[PDB]
Formats: C-alpha cells, structure tokens, sequence
C-alpha cells in the first residue's frame, strides 16, 4: 500500500522531469529513484483482474536501466524511456482498479487482490519513496494511532430527508402546529408553523425546536446562518402521514423571534449563539440544536389584522422558519464533499465492469444509504478504497 | 393511548392510496332535509321510491339514503337533532326571516358544548367570545338587567320586571350576545322555553347547506368585523323542485368532497367529549 | 388521532407534579339528583341558597353547583339525561324496586352503542355478551319467540301473538338478554315504546350512585357470576334528609376522589346513537 | 391563435411592445344592448346621435358604434344574436326573475356546441357532466321520465304522458340539468319550442354584462359548489337611465380591457 | 450518443453520472384522489381556475471532468484574459465574440475557438505565477 | 449490523453468544384456554380487573471479551482512578463527567473518552504492582 503510492509518485515525476532538452542535474536524483525501481521489479509476476467483467491480464518485467552519462537529455534518451513508463503506468491502472472493486468484512483495512498482498513484502520495500499527499499521509498517521484529519469544502454528512412532524392535528387538517425540514448535503432548512397565530397561547407565544444529530465528529467549522426558509415559503398540499388524504398549507411569514443555536458534543454545550445571523463557528460538535419561537404581532395595521380573526376560518397560515450551512469543517474519517472526486471514481468503476452486491456497501453505492448506517465495518474499507483511488488520479484523469 | 396527545412524523415521499370514493358510498348513509310544501308540488308518493332508484347508479345502495321532513324554518328549529352520517338539508329564502336563517346555521354548522342554567337562584356572565346563550323552546322571552360590582342595576331595578332590557321575544331560536364580563339577571319565561349556555368548540363537519333561491346572506360569527363564507354553504336558483332534486342527486360527489366525517363521532376522539 | 397507536415512554424517579383540587373545582361543575321526597320533608323555600354557600367552603364557586328533581326511579327513566360535569345520583331504597334500581345503575354507569330497530318487518339476534335489547317509554310488553333454522317458532306460532312469551310488563326501562345464536320475532307495542339494542362499551365516568337506605341490591353485569362492587355504588343509612345532605356537602372531597371526569360526552344522552 | 397542438416557445427578457389600444379601436366595432324603457325616459330622437359625438372622443370611428333594443329579458333571450366585436348588455334586476337572468348569463357568456333532439323517435341520456339541454321557443313545457336497463319508466308510464315529471311550463329559455347515465323519454311541446342538445365549452370573451340594479345573482355553473363572479359579471346602482350612460362612454378602457376579440 | 448510459428513478440526493453528453428529465403531475374540504376547493371541475397546479425539479453539477476547458467558480483563468483585453482597449478580431461573452461563446463552442482558448487560458496560467 | 449471528427457542439455563452488538427479547403472553374454578374468577370478562397478567425474562452476562476498556466486578481500576481524584480534590476537565460518574460514561462512550480511558486504567494497573 505504501509501495503502491511509491510507484505512482515517480511515475508521475518520470513523465514531468524528464524532457527534452533538460539539464541532467535537474533529474540526477529521480533517475537513481527510477533505476532502483526497475532492479527490484525485474523477474517477478504478477496478475490482475477476474471479477466481475474486469479482464485477467499477466504481467511481467524484464526491462534495462537508464544511462547516466548525458548532460543534457535528447531525444533518443526521452523516447527510450517513455517506452517504458507506459508499461508501468498501464500496471498500475489495473492494480488500482483490482483493489477499488473488492471489499471484506472481518478486516477491511488490509488489502485485498493479489497483486497488492504480492507487494507487501519487504522484497518491494525498497522502491519507498516519499509520502506527502493527504491520503496517504492520513494513512500512515492513522496506522500508529496518531490524530488525523481530513479537509472538507462543503461535506456530505446529512443524509437525504424530507418529513414533517404535526403536534396538533385533527381529520379535518385545518387547525394545525410542527415543523418540517428538509436535511439534504451539508445544508438545514426548518420552518415551524402555527394556523391560530398563537391567538390562545399563553402571552401569544410558541415554541419550536428541531434536534440533528451527526454521524461524525465535525471540528472547526464555518457555519452560515440565514432568518428565512425559501423552500416552506410557498403554498402547496401535502399528504398525510400514511398516505391516505391530502391538506393544504398556505403560509405568510413573520420573522423568527428569539433564535438560539446550540452545539452539543456528548450531551454538553460546547458554543451557543442567540439572534446572531451571518457567519458563526463551530469548533467542535456532533449535535446540532435549533430552537426559535413565534410571537404574535401586538400592534398591527388594518392591512394586516384581517389575515388572523379570532374564530375558525384561518386562511393565511403563520410561518417562522431557518437556514443553516456548513461552507467547510474538518473531520477525522473520509466523507464526500462538493470539490474532489474521488466517490465518483469508486462508482464509475463499479458500475462500468459490473460488479455483483458484496457484503458490505449498500447496493449502487449510494451514499444516503451509506452515511445513515455508517458502522466501523464500512469505514475501514470506505478510506482503503479512497485512498486508492487517490493514487489512481495521479497517473490517470 | 386515548387522551394522551401525542405526535406524529410523516415523511413527504409516501405514495397515494387508491381513490376510496367508491367504498364510502357502501358504507355510510345520507339523509335530506326538505320543507313540507316540497311533496305538495311534486304530486306524487312514489318520488322516494323514484329516487332511490337515481342514487343507485351514482353509488348508493338502496337501503342507506333517507328522507326526512319539516314544515318551516321556524317549526324545524325547536330541536333540530341530525342523525346520520352525512346530513343535506335545503332551505328556501325569505326575505323577512333574515336573522332567524342565519341563527340556524350557527347551531348545524358549528359545534356547541352547553351548561345548564338556573336563573332563580344565580347571576350569569360570559366570560370571552365563545360563551353564547342558546335558548330554544316553544316561546321564548329573555330579559336581560345588568349589574355593577354592589349588585345594583344599570338603568333596572332588581325587583321590578318591567324595567327589563329586552333581546327576544317569542322564538324557537335565540343565540344571544351580551357584554362578557358583567354580572347579569334574567328574567326567561321558562314555562315554554329552555336556556343554558354554551361555548363553540369548532365546525360541525358532516352536514352542509343548501340555500335555495334569494341572495347571499349568512352571518355565522356574531361578530361585525367578520362574515365568512365556508365551503360547506351552498345557494341555487329555483323555478321548480324536480330540478332541485335532480341537481343534487347528479352532483353526489361534490356536496360529499366538501364534507368530512365527525370528529366527535369517531373512536379516536374517546375523552375528547364524544359525539 | 396518528398518536394513538404510537407507544408512550414514562420513566420512574421523576418527581411528582402538584395538586389539582383546587383547579378541579373552579372551571368544572357539578350537579346531584334528588327525588321529591327529599325537599318534602326539608320544605324550606331557600335550602337551594344554603347548600350552594356550604359548597363554598369546599372550594366550589358559585355558579357551579345545580339541583335537578325526580318523581320516583320508574319517573326517572324516561329519559336518563346526565347535565353536568359531575354527576351523583340519590335513590332511595324500596324492597319492591329491586330489579328497577338495578336496571338504573346499569344504564347511568356503563356506556351504550345504540342502532335502530324495526320489529314488524325483520328478525332480531344476539351476537355475543355484549348485545342487549334495551327499552324505553311509557309502558311497553315485549314478547319474544326464539325461532329456528328455517324459520319455524320453536314452542310457539309465527302468526299468533298469544302464543308468544313475555319477559316484561308495563316496565319504564328493560335490558332484555337472550340467548346467543337464534333468530327471535319480536312484539313490542310501539306506540309507548322504543326497543333498540345497543352494545355495552367501557364504563361512565361522570357518575357515581348512592343508595339512602338498605342493603346492596346490585348485579350491574348480566351474569350472575359477577355482581361486582365498584367504588361508586355507595350506600348510607338515614332517618332525616338533614344529615344526608350534610353528608354529602362535607365529604366531596371523598366522592370526588373517585369520580374522575372528563369522561363528558357531548350531548347529555345515556347512550351513542349511530344509523 | 389557439393550438391545443403545435407548442409555442417564446422567451423572456423580450422588450413589451407598445399600447396597441388605439389600434384596436380604430378597426373594431362595439355594441350596446338596453330595454326598451331606458329610451322612454330620455325621450330624446337624436340621442343616438349624442352618444356617437362622445364615443369620437376616446377614440372609436365615426362607424363604429351601434345602439340596439330589446322588450325584455323574457323576450330577449328568444334567440340572442350577437355578432359585433364587442358586445355588452344593460340587464334591469327584477326580483322575480332572478333565476331567468342567470339562464340568459349562462347562454351569453359560454360557448355552446349543439346537436338537434329527435323527441318522437329517438331516447335521449346526457353523457358528460357538461352536457345540458337547452330548449327557446314561445312556450317550452318539458316532461321527462327515466329509464331502467328493461326500458321502463321508474315513476312514470312510458305510455300515459300525464303520470310524467316535468320540469319547466311555458318558457322562452330553459337550462335542464338530469342526472347523467339514464336513458330517458321526453314530451316536449314541439310546435312552440326546440330542444337541443348542447355541450359547454370555455367562455365567450366577446360579451359583457352589467347588472343594474340589485344584488349579485349570478350561479353560472350547474353544481350548487361553485357560484364564481368571474372579470366581466359586473353590477352597478341607478336612479336616471340618463346617467347610467355616461358611466359607460366615459369608462370605455376598462371595460373594453377584461374582454377579447372574436378572431 | 443516443445511448442511456445511467438511469435514476425516484431517488434524490447525491447522484453520479459515469459519461454523458445529454441529460433527459422526465416527471408527471397526479391528481390526489383524496383531498381533504380544504383542498377540495381549490380544484373545481368548471372553468375558473384560480389557482393553478405546478410540479418541479432542481439539478445542480457539483464538480465534473471534461477534456476541453472551460469557466468554473474556483479559478480565475478567465477573468485574467478579459481583464487585459479591457484594460489596453483592444479591437474585435475574427474569433471571439465581443467583450469575451461567455454565453456567446459557450453557444458556438466551435473547434476554431477551443484552439484558440486554450492556448490563452494556458499562457495566463503562466503569467499567475510570478503576477497576481 | 442487523445480521442474526444467534437464536434461541425456548431454551433456558446457560447459552452462548459468539458476536453481537444488540439483544433482541421476544415473547409472548396466552390466556390459558382451561382453567379450574379457582383461576376462573381471576380474569373475567367485564371491566373491573383486580389481577393483572404478567410475563417476564431475566437475562444475566457472566463473563465476555470485549476490545475496548471496561468495568467489572473482579479488579478495582475504576475504583483506583476516582479516588485519586476525590482525594485531592481535583476540578472537572474537558472530558470524563464531573465525578467519574460511569453511568454518564458509558451512555456517551465517545472515542475521545475511550484513549483516555485506557491511559488512565493503564497507569493505574501499573502502580497497583507496587502500592495496593
Ligand atoms: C390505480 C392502481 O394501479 N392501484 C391499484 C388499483 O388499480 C386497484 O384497483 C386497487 C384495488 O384495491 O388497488 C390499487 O393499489
Ligand atoms: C406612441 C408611443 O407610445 N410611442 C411609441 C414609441 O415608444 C416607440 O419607440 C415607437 C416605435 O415602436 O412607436 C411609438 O408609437
Ligand atoms: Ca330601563
Ligand atoms: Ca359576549
Ligand atoms: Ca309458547
Ligand atoms: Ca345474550
Ligand atoms: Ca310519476
Ligand atoms: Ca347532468
């Protein structure tokens, strides 16, 4: 694993530092590196690919070294080596898309095809060069028990849902009081409604609170906070809750009174802000705990005062609702985001040479049906798989 | 779990149920509403046979719609007491009975839930909006003397009777509003009548009106600022009464879309002061 | 409704909450039935004034507490219509009267799920323990023929009505339980007479029974392995109606400790009607 | 024009072109209905002369405006033929009549598709909810029977036309709503009248009415749900026909802009 | 190329599209068959409709691999190039459209002007490391 | 992970349980359909119910291997590390609750909690080898 990063650093360096017309100390150090490669590579075997529709292929070195003696580097001593750069690049490719396809159970952080197994030998340790991406040198942190963490811009830690919640209800559907929300990526929109308009609650007061719990620790976040939900802003009808009937909500809304934001970690409130909007921090939770009320206007405008009677026919509807989002955290296990690609390079390959369902990633790779069950069964082959597939995007786009 | 209150959590992704418009004519029953000077024009005794043969093809088994009768607004109003699942009965306008209209479908449209009273022995207040005084019999007179807070009439004396402030006399119906919030004695003839006050919880779901013939009046709240219009008042044009009862039997669906079952009548309002 | 079927989670060592005797007292009612005997013997023109300042002391406001009359337990089941919030109910002991006060208690303390009935045209079954054919009116005889599996009078004729028995006569109110699976051809004189049959539910809780007098006379269930003994079938004795009112006026707290409301329904009515 | 077929793009951003209002008035044509006794009143000869001088000053032609009279609307809605570009009419509430202006409102400003009725001869259901029979003469009295699957009549006798049930005596316009499915059997008086079998389509746009008088009585549709008051049922208050006509000259822009051409 | 690569149906969220160079969105409007009196009225069956049904979708790419170059919210290899040309007043020339639109140029995305794009978004990718 | 590893039917006394994470108890109530007249009078049919039905299980861990840290009823580390704590009176930090209260240890049993939780058993294991 460690070697297999070794051999796409100085492939990629191979192809960028050696060209035509170069002086010959600029590259005096990668060509004992490239050298050191070939000696230890030369009389072994190897063979990649079976499952699904990924095609076996054997594979075998028996190549020479490269001179040393130029001082600036020509032409035959450019296409001499490309010849064999492009050997070990295609190698590559099929060791990296033989491990993005298979999965375990018992150990998932240990490698899995042949090829890799073969390599972890300390035959191959030699060709080690050196670590400073961020996967692998989370990987190497992580495997001595050392704290890591990973960068994010905009991260999938919510999974897709959109409910309601009605703590005052009748068949009729037209005295009513909840929330809805929709959690989708790394975004909340709640809206808390009333239909009286609090004309018989005590000091014309109601209070909402809607609760979000993490599946992962988050630390040092930057958290935008906005008084309006645009999407609950709109008359529309909705179903019940078991699919039986319809009803119809017609909203007006008023600004959100008394607003407070709270981060939890274990149970304790680690920041709180009250009736802050803009930009806010967070720097370190895994419980997000919204709470804001309504309160009915004590003066109104004739304009207004016809909206909310007193008797039974409410037929504009209040409404107080929230915005939140995440624009960046750091967390310590592998996630999806909105800048890197590397969940769109494990499906394509998955869905490209058509794998069976395995044991432990959800069918299709779905990554709301992933990050709900997010077990440390799952995680443990979600960063072996990633940080494959991260050495994969450095010789091949 | 019976009077608890509780929540409930229902997603937005749940996919529809079938159209069940079709199971609820097996199963309930309807009853009509109609003047006696109806059958007088009609000239005929076999028309409830005749038209329980026409709810037939829109649904309806034979054995679940039923006919019942009044002679007027005036004599109907004593005790109008409705009986079956989804209630339709149709009123003809006129033009002097104007509040008497309205006062009626105060007590269908709506629900009330009533106290007795005793007028010899105690003084009476309304203590917000909802606290109405029903009163229905065969003649009733309410007189009305407030007080103030020495129990001393404004403009009345507590022992003669003549002195009274009046608010009806001789109804079947009368809904009364009075200032909430002062002390009251009253002097109902209750030979003939009966009051007790009441207070309105919310709309009486399963029973609609048709108005038949005149222009739009109807004032359910007893409040000047508001005259609502519910989706459960009806008016149509007549010239005669077999296209009344054609109309209404052609549009079955619509008068029944419009109009939910009970709340009150269903098991899950158990401790929520049951039908 | 939708928070029905959904459990509820309590825990242990949470700590209580407070009283509510005193909240009970204020926005609730009560009112107790008395026969005419009682205010015979008493005849005082304003003993509703003492009680109503004796109620009070015990925390009741003033215009919480009425007084209803009856003639006797026959005059009272009529109609049985229970008013108030709170009810208690006072019956004096007759050892004649044994069934009568015991076909009272039945009514008043359980509820009822009552459908319509037509005797001169279909035939009538019981389904299981809880079906019972309940009677009211004037005066009413009902005689019943069991019947057979194809229609046939098992001891008697289905065109004679003498040869029809009797299981009462010239009764205010009958609870009629026969046997389970037959068919039964009825004859009832409907002209002062009501019979239905209605389905026992859960009990009432806005009531509670006190007997002056006597000892317990009370198989409130029909079989008569249970005659249970509930904690509102009371019993006193007496000699003067003095001291039963002062009974009453000083141990509420102990009636009310048992009666436990808002078991209301919405009309006033023993029972629920349906069809 | 109109394409239930062929979809239309357009975009947006796309500049709004100038107030072709006076176009439209210089190549259309606009005509005024009244009772007879509106010009009793005024008892003028040259007041249609008048009018026309006032019409010439918000822009309308000097060929352009015509001026057309009817008894009443018991006789006017014999056989309504409009057929200017733009019409309104000036309906006279009476309190009595009240279900005969709804029946001329709902001929006027709906578009009708009609078929004949063969009463002799043939037995007649209406199949949509839209579907409506309306039968103009000097004296309709319409008898109608149902039917079973066995063609019987239910309360009637297919033969005896006195046990039938009839529904309208001796008038000019009747709109007869019956439940739809059953077959049916009809007696109509045929030599003083002609009943039809119409469909309803969409509105009218070339046809406005003003009511003056009193209040809004106007049930349009044929189910007692709705009762609309929809751009153009309009109402004012009267006490000199005189006056009520200079309302209309005056504000021509209006009522000329909640209706549409005939095209 | 007329060939469906990926399929999605009734499932919202976070999705992935291997190669594509179409996109197909295909969704329908239901009628509810049960509708409580409150939205009862909303839907007649005659001609005035005042309120009018309405069923939507929302699609955003968030990050995505081409081969020829484009703009994008992170880099600012465009606003380099423009920011010259309007600086120093330069004439109209016989490949790019006026003012360097680029919702004109992304329209008539011709071989001719990606030639010529990215020989210039490389040239200013040059000057941004020694000149900010 | 919601895969039954175990099961067992009516089977009482001591069993095992190789690998699981939840505990999913199932049973079942039946009213027995004869019964002498002394358990007759017990369960009527009306409403007042004076004896109420009851079934019950008891279940018991005795001895398991787990990877994370623990407490238990054989060795006192956990009674080590609090009254070192309690004797010097020590104020409450950034991690473990106020008191070492293991009830509100193991109900939020985070993976911060659980490196320092084994720190801490670690040393106390050791100076137990020295000082009792
Ligand atoms: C509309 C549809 O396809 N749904 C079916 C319907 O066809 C069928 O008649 C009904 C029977 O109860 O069950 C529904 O689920
Ligand atoms: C009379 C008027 O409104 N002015 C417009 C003017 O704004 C427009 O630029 C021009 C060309 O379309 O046509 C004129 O009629
Ligand atoms: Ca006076
Ligand atoms: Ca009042
Ligand atoms: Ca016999
Ligand atoms: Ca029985
Ligand atoms: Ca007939
Ligand atoms: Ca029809």
């Amino acid at each position: 694993m460690d070697v297999l990063y070794s051999l796409s650093k100085t492939l990629k360096d191979a192809r960028d530092k050696i060209v035509e017309g170069t002086l010959y100390s600029n590259v005096s150090d990668l060509i004992q590196q490239f050298n050191q490669m070939i000696i230890t590579m030369n009389g072994n075997e190897f063979q990649t690919g079976g499952i699904g529709n990924l095609p076996i292929r054997n594979w075998n070195f028996n190549f020479g070294l490269l001179g040393t003696t130029l001082l600036n580097l020509d032409a035959n001593y450019v296409e001499t080596a490309r010849n064999t750069i492009d050997y070990f690049v295609d190698f590559v490719d099929n060791v990296c898309m033989d491990e993005m396809v298979r999965e375990s159970q018992r150990n998932g952080i240990a490698p899995q095809s042949d090829s890799l197994r073969k390599l972890s030998a300390i035959k191959f340790k030699r060709i080690n060069f050196d670590n400073s991406s961020e996967y692998i040198e989370n990987w190497n942190l992580q495997n001595r028990r050392q704290r890591t963490g990973f960068t994010f811009h905009k991260p999938n830690i919510f999974p897709y849902s959109a409910s309601f919640t009605l703590n005052r209800s009748q068949p009729a559907h037209d005295n009513l009081m909840g929330t809805m929300w929709l959690n989708a990526g790394s975004e909340i929109q709640v809206a808390g409604f009333d239909y009286s308009c609090a004309i018989n609650a005590p000091a014309n007061i109601q209070q909402f609170e809607h609760i979000v719990p993490l599946r992962r620790v988050l630390t040092t976040a930057t958290i935008t906070l906005l008084p309006d939900a645009e999407r609950f802003s709109f008359p529309r009808v909705i179903n019940s809750a078991d699919g039986a009937t319809t009803w119809f909500f017609n909203p007006v809304i008023l600004r959100p009174n008394n607003v407070e934001v709270e981060f939890l970690l274990n149970g304790q409130i680690i920041n709180t802000y009250q009736a802050r909007f803009g930009t806010i921090v967070a720097r370190n939770f895994d419980t997000i705990r919204l709470s804001f009320q309504l309160m009915r206007p004590p003066n109104m405008t004739p304009a207004v005062a016809v909206l909310f009677p007193n008797a039974q026919p409410f037929e504009h509807h209040a409404t107080v609702g929230l915005t939140l989002r995440i624009e960046s955290a750091v967390c310590e296990s592998v996630l999806a985001d909105a800048s890197e690609t590397l969940l769109a390079n494990v499906t394509s390959v998955r869905q490209e040479y058509a794998i069976p369902v395995g044991p432990v990633f959800p069918p299709g790779m779905n990554w709301t049906d992933l990050i709900t069950n997010y077990s440390p069964s799952r995680e443990d082959n979600l960063q072996r798989v990633f940080t494959v597939a991260s050495i994969r995007s450095m010789l091949i786009k | 779990n019976y009077g608890i209150n509780l929540p409930i959590t229902g997603s937005m992704d749940t996919a529809y149920a079938n159209s069940t418009q079709e199971e609820t004519f097996l199963t309930s029953t309807l009853c009509l509403y109609y003047p006696t000077e109806a059958a007088t024009e009609i000239n005929d005794n076999s028309w409830k046979d005749t038209l329980s043969q026409l709810f037939l093809t829109k649904g309806w088994p034979t054995g679940s719609v039923y006919f019942k009768e009044y002679t007027n607004i005036a004599s109907f109003s004593v005790d109008p007491q409705l009986y079956c699942d989804y209630n339709v009965v149709l009123m003809k306008y006129d033009a002097t009975l104007q509040l008497d209209m309205s006062e009626l479908a105060d007590l269908i449209l709506n629900e009330w839930l009533c106290n007795p009273m005793d007028i010899t022995l105690y003084y009476y207040q309304q203590t917000d909006e909802a606290n109405k005084w029903i009163s229905m019999g065969s003649s009733c007179t309410i007189k009305v003397c407030p007080l103030n807070t020495q129990t001393l009439g404004i403009g009345c004396l507590t022992t003669d009777a003549t002195t009274f402030e009046e608010v009806a006399t001789a109804e079947k119906l009368v809904i009364t509003d009075v200032v909430d919030g002062v002390n009251h004695k009253l002097d109902v003839t209750t030979a003939t009548c009966t009051i007790r006050n009441c207070k309105k919880l919310g709309p009486r779901e399963n029973v609609a009106v048709i108005q038949v013939g005149g222009s739009d009046i109807l004032d359910i709240t007893a409040d000047p600022t508001t005259a609502p219009q519910t989706e459960r008042m009806m008016r149509i044009n007549w010239k005669k009464w077999w296209q009344v009862f054609y109309t209404v039997v052609d549009y079955v669906d619509q008068i029944i879309q419009v109009m939910s079952k009970r709340s009150r009548s269903l098991n899950s309002a158990a401790f929520y002061y049951r039908v």
